[PDB]
């Protein structure tokens, strides 16, 4: 299968990834307002599969620790969302056998959407209020099967986003973690044996987002 | 197959936003016959490798946008509404307004009786957004009509760089390029927010860090750049010269300079005359009455042959290097820490890390952009950076340079094409009223008697003659010289610039304004003044992608259309991906891009709008006569057109230049009609034309070198990322300027692992050598009169060495370095009702005034409204909570914004008092979106200074109050 390695020690919060996800899928923009933050949209929604979360942490002396978290579906190896949806109807949540993408279909309208969101350890699924369909990151699975990178990985200027075969990405994650620890000694990988989106955090993952790790 | 892209034609383009110059791939429906269906990164492009920031990544939404202009709109005097009109009506009536105003206002001779052949009743603003061929054609159209008031964006953010770096190195350009950042051992980012404002540059900055570089950000604020640097050092607004002066002192005291480089390649050894002195904050030759220096008091001592004397031992007390040591001895760590507010610990850390690059096999680079270099000593701020780089041997080397980052996609090119009041294309000056002949114009170029000094500007007569032959091929250059307008020799040059154009408009002194690809109703400082002043125009032509605050100023906030007599023409232009042409990025890479979709609706490329408009004026002169028709009737526009349309290819070929007759030059025979292979083969005798000598080499008999997409590199080229077969850079594909300074007197690189050039088997290999000649036979700075990198720079108005003069007038009363508080060659009220330092800056997601990005729903989604960033300390003082609505006010205006309360802003300690900064984005305007807010330029002053002609947008006084 495939895997993302997301090195958060390289992220400039440019939000190229956030825009590129919507350009590739021609997703609509939400109505947003500034409530005292650069972060927007404030949350994932039926029409927002990725948003960059911004967190400021105080430190001794000048500046802050500014934590950026481009949130997406983790494409779990054994996805609880599928185990929940399968109670109501098989085919609502499926897994691509070659890539490992976890994919929501139109049949998500025929299952308990709220129950599927609740089953997700990362709080990822989002419900359309009108049609009751569920959406989330689909790994750009059509691009991947056609030999292209996902839209957010291709757009990333910094090398934060990385994508490829699971063996090469786990090896990259191990090598990079050892290098990043020279600058950020508390660096850790997020749930690296359980998911296909492996984040490198520079400190306690929960400082980046309440649901950063399981 | 991907269904979305099946049946679509793929073409390449270059991003229409910042000067990084990222590559795009555009997919166009019906095999090129429909609309764009996708826009994303070009995976093969060597700068971005497919990456795009949110601005490039949303170009699909900019282009395929149902809010775009569709056809010309006409607003009659005193009308409440637009009326849709034909191109024929709009361009016919505009040509009549141009001719009526020109005929009534044209001046053959000025008050003194000198030939000037000009009209002062029309002004033009714009634009770095146009393609290079369009910018070149536009300036020549305006000058053929007799205009002198020709300005654009470059006045603000580019103009201080050109004389600072030209004084130091001989050219004004960014010295290196984006890919080259990955070769640096220490990157100092100071007066730049590059992670937000040049985002793909961080690909290369972070690759430097991967190879062991230290990344340093020096900024009054903690930004998205600061988050990814090793060192963040806060600095008080306007304390840059003290910071940089302290680094000069640190380098000299600790002997960290590159001794052999300094001795051989800088003017360290030159003997300054006995008339040079500095005392009490003033150089010698100060005229207190006129607030100006007699710069002759700063001259070098000349030998019997007229060449500046040199002491290669560097022992003479009047050696440049010894005067430099004496000048900077005052910039001790205690005084620099006190004024910068940077801790002595952090200053030592930054100075140690950066000065370590004085080692021959280490390179440091400085990245700066607009920062706060607009004030009256911004030129001296940049001079100090250039001096540090020369002391450390960082000019001409891989991972070195002064990377003066350009702002917009083509601000390099628009400046290169002379869209500023003081320059023709190729940096040949606009003649003044005393330059009565072409021979007198040419007489002004300084000569050198040093046989090792190339002094390349001695070739200027070839470039001016070849330019006049491009415009007027059937005339002798000496005769065509009389067709182009002249500025008054007796007037301050700043009278012709940006700020004074707004001031003259407010005095009712302009009949007509072209706002060509700009939004001055939002981008001009003191927007309340400027919006009122536009009502004093008889006519306004706005060429733009969308209706905007400039096109529609007459129905803006507080405006009664029934009282505003201005006639307005709105002409909708096409987006970048709807046309062909070139843009020159910050590294001087001149990149060709192609049409994907046809122009939307009835929109037109700029080249067609301006050429159609000019042809109609010419037709009116042919039928009616009028003021001095020759410059209009005789202009060569046949070379600009193919198949009844503006031809980017033909204009690019003319800008390169071609032989007008069989010609022997440089011991080679050329045939009539051949393209000029390089500016080395231009002539002063009328045998050659060239629209821009810097373009000679870009489009030769070999073809369009700007359109090369060839990643072929030798090992030495690939080691440093020159990509010499990808596009073309001026001059003659020299990717790293000043590269003769990167080798010793035998042609061996100082840093063989990162060689730029090397002498091997009787030739220079790697980059194109910046100046021909065997190793050890020429001085390395070929555009300098004397050949040397200038530590001592006696052409600068404020003095030959940078010196701290306080740019923050209101909160500062003391200068620790001298008795001279403010710039002695340079009106702030400092009303106590406005106690805070307002500043304006950018965010990653919006572009300039936001005219473009406020129309893109994905960018509004991320940054929907004007905000005000304040410290926890100021929030506590004023009772402001995060996300509260605040009123920000100044002597000039007031606006509402959402408060962002953050530890990323801290108070400045100035003379024992906390002084608070208030940050605003200038990306908002009343037209769009709903509840977005208006321009931060409602708050900014419009004073400027008599030397720069630039307004204060980085430190202006405000109040902030909670709104309930
Ligand atoms: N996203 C985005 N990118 C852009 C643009 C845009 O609108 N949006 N505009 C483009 C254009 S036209 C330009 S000219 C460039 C400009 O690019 P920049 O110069 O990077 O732009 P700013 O954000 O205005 O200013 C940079 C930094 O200068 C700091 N600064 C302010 N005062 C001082 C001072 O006294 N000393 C020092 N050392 N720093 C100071 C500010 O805090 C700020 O972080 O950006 C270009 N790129
Ligand atoms: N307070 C404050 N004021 C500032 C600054 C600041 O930092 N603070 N920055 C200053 C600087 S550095 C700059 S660069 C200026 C920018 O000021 P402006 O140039 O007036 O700003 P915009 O109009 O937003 O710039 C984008 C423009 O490009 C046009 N455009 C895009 N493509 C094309 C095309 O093909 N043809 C034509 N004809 N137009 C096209 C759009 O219609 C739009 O008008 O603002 C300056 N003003
Ligand atoms: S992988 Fe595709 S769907 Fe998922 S966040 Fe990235 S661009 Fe969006
Ligand atoms: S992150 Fe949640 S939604 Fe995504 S695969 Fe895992 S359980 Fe399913
Ligand atoms: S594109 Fe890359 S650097 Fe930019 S916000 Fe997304 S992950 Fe971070
Ligand atoms: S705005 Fe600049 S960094 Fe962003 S995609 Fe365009 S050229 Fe590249
Ligand atoms: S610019
Ligand atoms: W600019």
């Amino acid at each position: 299968g495939k895997m993302f390695f997301v090195d958060l020690s390289r992220c400039t919060a440019c939000r190229g990834c956030q825009i590129a996800c919507k350009q590739w899928k021609n997703l609509p923009a939400e109505e947003t307002r500034n409530t005292g933050s650069h972060q927007n949209p404030p949350d994932l929604s039926y029409v927002t599969l990725k948003t960059v979360r911004f967190t400021e942490k105080s430190r001794k002396g000048p500046g802050i620790d500014w934590l950026f978290f481009p949130e997406q579906c983790r494409h779990c190896v054994e996805p609880p969302c599928k185990g929940q949806a399968d109670v109501d109807l098989e085919g609502a949540v499926v897994k691509d056998e070659t890539t490992g993408a976890v994919l929501f279909t139109e049949l998500t309208a025929k299952v308990d959407g709220e129950s599927v969101r609740s089953a997700c350890p990362y709080d990822i699924p989002r419900i359309d209020p009108v049609t009751k369909r569920l959406s989330k990151c689909d790994m750009c699975n059509d691009r991947v099967q056609n030999g292209l990178l996902p839209a957010c990985v291709k757009t990333c200027p910094t090398g934060t986003m990385n994508f490829g075969d699971e063996q090469e990405m786990l090896a990259l994650a191990e090598k990079r973690l050892a290098e990043v620890k020279k600058t950020y000694p508390g660096a850790v990988l997020g749930d690296p044996n359980d998911v296909r989106v492996v984040y490198l955090f520079t400190r306690d993952p929960k400082d980046f987002y309440e649901h950063a790790v399981a | 197959e991907l269904q979305k892209l099946q049946w679509a034609k793929q073409t390449t383009s270059i991003c229409c936003y910042c000067a990084v110059g990222c590559g795009l791939i555009v997919h166009t429906a019906k095999d090129g016959q429909g609309r764009a269906v996708n826009v994303e990164g070009d995976p093969d492009h060597p700068i971005n490798e497919g990456s795009l920031c949110p601005k490039g990544a949303s170009i699909f939404q900019l282009g395929e946008n149902d809010q775009r202009g569709t056809q010309p709109l006409y607003r009659a005097p005193f009308s409440d509404t637009w009326k849709p009109v034909t191109w024929d009506f709009a361009l016919t009536e505009i040509a009549k307004r141009i001719k009526k105003t020109r005929d009534a206002s044209f001046t053959e001779k000025n008050a003194a009786g000198d030939l000037v052949n000009r009209t002062e009743a029309i002004a033009s603003f714009g634009s770095a957004a146009m393609d290079n061929e369009e910018c070149w054609a536009y300036g020549n159209i305006l000058r053929s009509l007799g205009l002198v008031y020709i300005e654009h964006q470059a006045r603000i953010x580019h103009s201080p760089t050109v004389p600072a770096l030209a004084e130091s190195f001989g050219r004004g350009a960014m010295t290196n390029h984006w890919n080259d950042l990955a070769n640096s051992d220490c990157i100092l980012i100071m007066g730049s927010n590059a992670a937000e404002n040049h985002p793909i540059a961080f690909k290369w900055v972070l690759r430097a860090k991967d190879k062991g570089a230290t990344l340093i950000h020096v900024d009054p604020r903690f930004t998205r750049t600061s988050a990814r640097c090793d060192v963040y050092a806060p600095i008080r607004s306007g304390a840059d010269i003290p910071f940089l002066g302290g680094l000069i002192k640190y380098i000299l005291d600790n002997k960290l300079y590159f001794t052999d480089y300094v001795r051989e390649y800088t003017n360290a050894s030159l003997i300054v005359g006995e008339k040079f002195s500095f005392k009490d904050g003033l150089f010698s030759g100060y005229d207190a009455a006129n607030k100006k220096y007699d710069k002759s008091m700063w001259a070098f001592e000349l030998d019997a042959n007229g060449v500046p004397k040199r002491d290669p031992a560097l022992k003479h007390p009047r050696c440049v290097i010894n005067l430099l040591k004496k000048h900077y001895e005052r910039y001790n760590l205690d005084k620099v820490a006190a004024i910068t507010g940077t801790s002595k610990e952090q200053l030592q850390q930054v100075y140690k890390a950066y000065a370590a690059t004085g080692k021959p096999d280490k390179a440091g680079t400085i990245m700066y952009a607009m920062g706060w270099t607009q004030h009256s000593v911004g030129v001296q701020n940049i001079r100090a950076m250039a001096m540090i780089q020369l002391l450390l041997g960082n000019i001409g080397v891989a991972g070195g340079g002064v990377n003066a980052l350009r702002g917009e996609s083509n601000v390099q090119g628009s400046t290169d094409q002379g869209l500023l009041a003081h320059i023709w294309p190729g940096y040949n000056p606009v003649p003044n009223s005393k330059a009565a002949t072409l021979e007198l114009y040419n007489a002004a170029t300084p000569q050198s008697k040093d046989p090792m000094s190339v002094n390349w500007w001695q070739n200027r007569p070839k470039y001016v003659a070849s330019y006049l032959k491009a415009l007027y091929p059937d005339e002798e250059p000496a005769a065509a010289y009389d067709y182009l307008p002249r500025i008054d020799a007796g007037r301050k040059l700043t009278d012709y610039f940006w700020l004074n154009i707004f001031e003259k408009m407010d005095k009712g002194e302009f009949k007509g304004l072209f706002a060509w690809g700009m939004n001055p109703a939002c981008g001009g400082a003191n927007a309340n003044k400027n919006r009122k002043a536009m009502g004093k125009l008889e006519w306004l032509v706005n060429v733009n992608l969308f209706e905007n605050e400039t096109s529609s100023f007459w129905k803006g906030p507080g405006m009664n259309p029934a009282e505003i007599g201005t006639e307005v023409f709105f002409l909708p232009c096409c987006v970048s991906i709807e046309k062909e042409g070139s843009v020159a990025n910050s590294g001087r890479w001149m990149q060709w891009r192609y049409r994907g979709p046809k122009p939307y609706a009835e929109t037109k490329p700029d080249g067609d709008i301006m050429l159609d408009m000019f042809k109609k004026v010419r037709e009116l002169y042919a039928k009616e006569g009028g003021a001095y028709p020759a410059p209009i009737a005789k202009l060569n526009i046949a070379d600009w057109e193919e198949h009844n349309e503006f031809s980017p290819t033909k204009v690019a070929k003319l800008m390169n230049g071609y032989f007008l007759k069989d010609t022997e030059v440089g011991g080679k025979q050329f045939k009539k009609g051949q393209q000029v292979p390089s500016f080395a083969f231009l002539t002063a005798d009328g045998s050659t034309c060239s629209g821009n000598w810097l373009h000679a080499g870009s489009f030769t008999d070999a073809g369009n070198l700007m359109a090369r997409r060839d990643k072929t590199q030798t090992p030495e080229q690939a080691r440093i990322g020159l990509f010499p077969n990808w596009s073309f850079c001026w001059p003659v594909n020299r990717r790293i300027l000043y590269n003769r300074a990167s080798v010793d007197k035998t042609g061996k690189p100082w840093n063989p692992a990162k060689a730029v050039i090397e002498w091997k088997d009787g030739k220079w290999v790697g980059d194109v050598v910046d100046g021909g000649g065997d190793p050890g036979t020429k001085h390395p700075f070929i555009m300098q009169t004397h050949g040397f990198g200038a530590l001592y720079g006696p052409g600068r108005e404020e003095g030959p060495f940078p010196e701290h003069y306080e740019p923050l007038e209101c909160p500062v009363s003391k200068n620790p370095f001298s008795k001279q508080l403010h710039n002695p060659v340079a009106k702030a009220v400092c009303d106590p009702r406005y106690p805070f330092i307002g500043t304006t800056y950018r965010v990653t997601e919006h572009w300039q005034t936001g005219l473009m990005t406020r129309r893109c729903a994905w960018l509004v989604e991320a940054e929907p409204q004007i905000f005000c960033e304040i410290s926890k300390e100021l929030a506590k003082l004023r009772g402001i909570g995060n996300g509260d609505t605040v009123k920000v006010s100044s002597l000039r205006g007031a606006l509402e914004a959402v408060a962002i309360v953050t530890e990323r802003i801290r108070p400045f300690k100035i003379e024992g008092v906390d002084v608070h900064m208030v940050g605003l984005p200038w990306h908002y305007g009343w037209m769009v979106p709903k509840n977005g807010g208006d321009t931060a330029n409602l708050l900014t002053p419009s004073a400027g200074d008599p030397n720069t002609g630039i307004p204060e947008t980085k430190a202006f006084m405000v109040d902030v109050r909670k709104v309930w």
